This record gives structure tokens, C-alpha cells and sequence, in this order.
């Protein structure tokens, strides 16, 4: 179990850790989150009481270092930082526990939700989408735009998701125009899986990361990227059986976890109706189809 | 974006543009089989690719052999259209390639766009206009060359004959679409009007009769009258 201490909490803010969250009052003696499960990525995120715009947060993995949160009154936001003095860090953590000023990561033992949402997400790939290589953790927020969005302005602050575009030379072999556009198997399996992602697990990891970013920060380009990667699979006639079954589980836990009130902006009607009912893989997503119908029949 | 009544005069500026109409690419007759089931028999069709400014028509004849052994032919016809239009652009010298292609049916956008990926500066546009180019096979010389074809074949025509020697593109296009609108709404009447007077002939190198200016006015009025009458009939107005 690991800890992320907070220096203080000077401004009223809703703090989230993975799928959980807490209201913290201005200058409430709050000083960290303890018992954070080792072995997965995690995200700590924020929304100030005064600005219900700009949700922001930090992706991290406690194996990669000792991290803590400090409010910066110049930039006006909670910043993640790394303590290199391992002793100085265990000192701070132990005293805050002794004084019991930390909340416990509230994981129910039956619950595999966070595992299921992050199964293929690896800190090393996150740092290639959010390039900021002096930190071991990754900042994301509501307003950050993607590389694909930028092409159609500041690259230091871009989400460098893999660009997918169904009407591009990449996607379409000369001479197989109609074939490749109606059956994206080539694009998925040769270009994207064998070529760029190397394996299904990296592909799933980016897909999962894009979803979490859309869910936790309402990041719109991330929502676009999650749908594109679903659509590329569902629009391929030839997909490894292990990918289809795993995709059904991935999407199930994402749909399960989404806030009911947000289905309108986070779920693209066209993509889902095409994937569940019209695509080659209509019949390969039984669990995802069953939960979508029972929870969002309106969108369909 | 889309082409409509507002931005109609753009057709006659000096940016090269082509209309593509695929309505007559895949043509069938429907008939009963011995066992009483219904079956189709394809006949030859054509892509109608027209430069509205100059009258140049690139009539790409689609021979029934293209369909042999193929499934989902109505869908395939859109991609074959896009394949052929793309090949036509590639065959033209650079300074003759269009800056825009306007497709008359929105279902053609994705196929053309995919086939034109090599030409990112050629804009593929839909239109909201209800253009009557499906009636192109009501022009006798065009229907004749299509039905006689024994192989794939491109035939070039000026669809305006020599009108531009005396009128502007705008007017020429308005006359063409009026003629075709009429042929589309009542082909028998329309053709009666055009040929009633046996002393007005069609030049060997033309599609339409050699009307004088005054006679074109009478013709255009007769086509307008025809079109309005058929409207009252369709709707009981």
C-alpha cells in the first residue's frame, strides 16, 4: 500500500482518486490519501469549488517514486511533485497517519472495477501521450486538445494519441479503395496492430486511457479517440477472437462506470448504434450490448 | 460546402468544376423467372460527368460485363463511378483537372473522397439542387451510344452543341436543365415538342435541333408549359 500526502488544502476543492471522490473545505486539515493499491496506474484529480470548469489531475504509479500534492497560490492549482529524499518522505507520511489526517483509498475487496478499467494502461505509454519527461507523472485537464485536433495549437500541451482517420491514405490501400473502406481489417491488423501499437494490449491501453480522460476531465478529444478505436475494431471483419472477447469486457466496465447523467455528450450515438447493431461485430459484444440497452435505451 | 440556389452562379466562374451523376450507372430491367420469382437483367449504363461552364461531357459507358459475378451491385456502382471519375481526373493534364467535383447524390461523397485521396486539393461537394441529369438517357444520341457499346468506352460530347457561340454558360445551363427537366417529367411530350417540325434538323455532330434564337424562345416556353401542367396533374392543384 502507498500514500500520496498533501502539503495542505488551502482552497475548497473536490478531490478524486480513481473512481472515488471527496469534498474538502477551504483550509480543512486534509493531508493525503493512503492505502493506495500498488500494481496499477492511478489518477488524482481536482475541481475547485469556485471554477466548475477545468477539471484537472495527475496520472501516476507509486512504484515509480514518492509523489505528493501541493497547492501553488501563483498558478492557482494543486500540483503534483516528487520527493527524492526517501527518508524525508516516509517521515511526512508517518506523522500524518499518526495524526490521522489522511483518507483511505476506499476499495471494496469484491471490487475489480479499477483493475478492469486500467487492465492494459501502463504508465510508460501514458508518458508518450502526455510528453513531459521531467516528471514521472502526467498532467491532464478538461481543455487539452489532441494532436489530431491540432491539425484541423501549442504542442507542449497536446494529447499525442495515435491518429486514426478512416479517409486517409494510411487507412486505404491503392486498388483496395472500396474493400478497405468497408472492411478496415487491413488498417486495424497490419497498419495499427502489427505496425504502430505492436500488440493488442498497447491498443487497449490507449483506448482505456482515452476513455478515463473523457470520463474524469470531460476531455472532448479523448472521447473522440475512444470512439474511433472502438469503431476501427467493430468495422473490421477479421479480428482475433481474443480481442473481441476482451473488448466486450473493456466496454462493459466503461459503460458500467460512466455517470448516468453524462451519457449525452460522452456517448456517440452513431458509433454505438453502428457497432452494436450494424457492424461486422454486432454479435460479438453481448455483455456491452446488454448493459447499453438496459441503461441507455434512449441513445439507441 | 453544399451547392444551392444561393451559390448557383459559382458554376459559371473560371474555376474548373465538374458535376458527376451516377443515376444511370447501374440499370436493370425487372422480370419474372420460370418458377415465378423476380430477377433483374442489367443493361449498359453510363456515368454523366459534365463541365457546366463549357458543355464538355465525359460520358463513361458502363458495360454490363462490369457486374459479372459481383454482389451488392447498387453499392458497387457508387465505387465504380468513383473509380472511373478518379481515372478521368488522372488522365487529364494538370491545368485541366477540376478544382471541385459536385456529386448529384450524397451517397457518392465517401466513395469519391476515398478514390480522390491522391488529390487533396480537389474539393468533393454535395448539392441541394434537384438536378435532372437522370434524364440524360432521354437524349437519343446518348442512349444510342450507351446501348450499342460492346465494351467499356468513353465518349465525349458538348452537351450545349454550339449554343455558347451566342449565349452565356448561365443561360446554356438553364436551357439544358429545362430541357432535361421536361424530358424527365413527360418524355413523350418533351420529345414531341423538340421534333414536331421536321424542317429543323439535328446536325450529325450535335445532340439537339438547330433552332434559331426565336425558335429557342418558343421551345423553352413550350417546355415550361409542359412542366407546370404535369405539376398540377401530379398534385391536383
Amino acid at each position: 500500500m502507498n500514500t500520496v500526502p498533501f502539503t495542505s488544502a488551502p482552497i475548497e476543492v473536490t478531490i478524486g482518486i480513481d473512481q472515488y471522490s471527496f469534498n474538502v473545505k477551504e483550509n480543512q486539515p486534509f493531508h493525503g490519501i493512503k492505502d493506495i493499491p500498488i500494481g496499477h496506474v492511478h489518477v488524482i484529480h481536482f475541481q475547485h469549488a469556485d471554477n466548475s470548469s477545468m477539471r484537472y489531475g495527475y496520472w501516476f504509479d507509486c512504484r515509480m517514486g514518492n509523489f505528493y500534492i501541493q497547492y501553488d497560490p501563483k498558478d492557482g492549482l494543486y500540483k503534483m511533485m516528487e520527493e527524492r529524499d526517501g527518508a524525508k518522505f516516509e517521515n511526512i507520511v508517518h506523522n500524518f497517519k499518526e495524526r490521522q489526517m489522511m483518507v483511505s483509498y476506499p476499495k471494496i475487496d469484491e471490487d475489480d472495477t479499477w483493475y478492469n478499467l486500467t487492465e492494459f494502461v501502463q504508465m510508460d505509454k501514458i508518458r508518450k501521450i502526455v510528453r513531459k519527461d521531467e516528471n514521472q507523472f502526467s498532467y491532464v485537464d478538461s481543455s487539452m486538445t489532441t494532436v489530431q485536433e491540432n491539425e484541423l495549437s501549442d504542442p507542449a500541451h497536446s494529447l499525442n494519441y495515435t491518429v486514426i482517420n478512416f479517409k486517409s491514405r494510411e487507412a486505404i490501400r491503392p486498388g483496395h479503395e472500396m474493400e478497405d473502406f468497408l472492411d478496415k481489417s487491413y488498417y486495424l491488423n497490419t497498419v495499427m496492430l502489427q505496425g504502430i501499437f505492436k500488440n493488442s494490449s498497447n491498443y487497449f491501453g490507449e483506448l482505456q486511457f482515452a476513455f478515463l480522460n473523457a470520463m474524469f476531465f470531460g476531455n472532448y478529444g479523448s472521447s473522440l479517440q475512444w470512439h474511433a478505436m472502438i469503431e476501427l475494431i467493430c468495422s473490421s471483419a477479421t479480428v482475433p477472437k481474443h480481442m473481441l472477447d476482451k473488448l466486450d469486457e473493456i466496454l462493459y466496465y466503461q459503460i458500467k462506470t460512466l455517470p448516468e447523467q453524462y451519457s449525452d455528450i460522452l456517448l456517440n450515438e452513431r458509433v454505438w448504434n453502428i457497432c452494436l447493431y450494424s457492424s461486422f461485430q454486432k454479435n460479438s459484444l453481448h455483455n456491452t450490448e446488454k448493459i447499453m440497452e438496459n441503461k441507455y435505451p434512449e441513445l439507441l | 460546402g453544399a451547392m444551392n440556389s444561393s451559390n448557383y452562379a459559382e458554376l459559371f466562374n473560371n474555376d474548373i468544376k465538374l458535376f458527376v451523376d451516377d443515376t444511370n450507372v447501374y440499370r436493370v430491367t425487372v422480370h419474372k423467372t420460370f418458377e415465378g420469382n423476380v430477377a433483374t437483367k442489367a443493361i449498359n449504363g453510363c456515368i454523366f460527368t459534365l463541365n457546366p461552364k463549357t458543355g464538355h461531357l465525359f460520358l463513361k459507358i458502363i458495360h454490363t460485363s462490369v457486374w459479372a459475378g459481383q454482389k451488392r451491385l447498387s453499392q458497387l456502382a457508387k465505387w465504380k463511378t468513383a473509380e472511373e471519375v478518379s481515372a478521368l481526373v488522372r488522365s487529364l493534364p494538370k491545368e485541366e483537372q477540376p478544382k471541385q467535383i459536385i456529386v448529384t447524390r450524397k451517397a457518392m461523397l465517401d466513395p469519391l473522397e476515398v478514390h480522390m485521396l491522391d488529390f487533396p486539393n480537389i474539393a468533393i461537394r454535395p448539392t441541394e439542387l434537384r438536378l435532372p441529369f437522370s434524364a440524360a438517357m432521354s437524349i437519343d444520341k446518348l442512349s444510342d451510344v450507351v446501348m450499342k457499346a460492346t465494351e467499356p468506352q468513353m465518349v465525349l460530347f458538348n452537351i450545349y452543341d454550339d449554343w455558347l457561340d451566342r449565349i452565356s454558360s448561365y443561360t446554356a445551363f438553364s436551357r439544358l436543365t429545362l430541357l432535361l427537366r421536361a424530358l424527365k417529367t413527360n418524355e413523350e411530350s418533351a420529345k414531341m415538342i423538340l421534333l414536331s417540325d421536321p424542317t429543323i434538323t439535328i446536325k450529325s455532330y450535335h445532340l439537339w435541333p438547330s433552332f434559331t434564337d426565336e425558335q429557342w424562345i418558343t421551345i423553352e416556353s413550350q417546355m415550361r408549359d409542359l412542366i407546370l401542367t404535369e405539376y398540377g396533374r401530379k398534385y391536383n392543384v
